[PDB]
């Protein structure tokens, strides 16, 4: 809607700020999901070398 | 006065019609902003219509 520009430059920006700042929040919780699924390598407790036990 | 009435309504209809030839300008672009923004899903069919 904007190559034929129908709606507003700044709309479309506004709306891609929303755009890229959703996506830096999805990486702001797959960040988050990375810190939570690093507690069940946490849990589930790896060995963290190779030898005997 | 009957003269100069056609004469300042003829000038006048002149501007009424670059007045509403814009007026179609606008809404040609108006109902192109629908039809381009019904066909990506902005607005509705009734907002086209």
């Amino acid at each position: 809607l904007l190559g034929t520009q129908y709606i507003s430059k700044q709309e479309y920006d506004q709306a891609l700020a929303d755009a890229q700042q959703a996506n830096a929040a999805v990486t702001a919780a797959k960040a988050a999901v990375e810190t939570a699924r690093i507690n069940l390598a946490y849990t589930k407790v790896t060995s963290p070398i190779s030898g005997r036990i | 006065q009957t003269v100069r009435s056609s004469f300042n309504n003829i000038n006048a209809s002149i501007s009424s019609i670059n007045a509403y030839k814009q007026a179609v300008v606008s809404a040609q672009s108006s109902l192109d902003a629908m039809e381009a923004g019904y066909s990506v899903g902005t607005r509705t069919i009734v907002d086209v219509l």
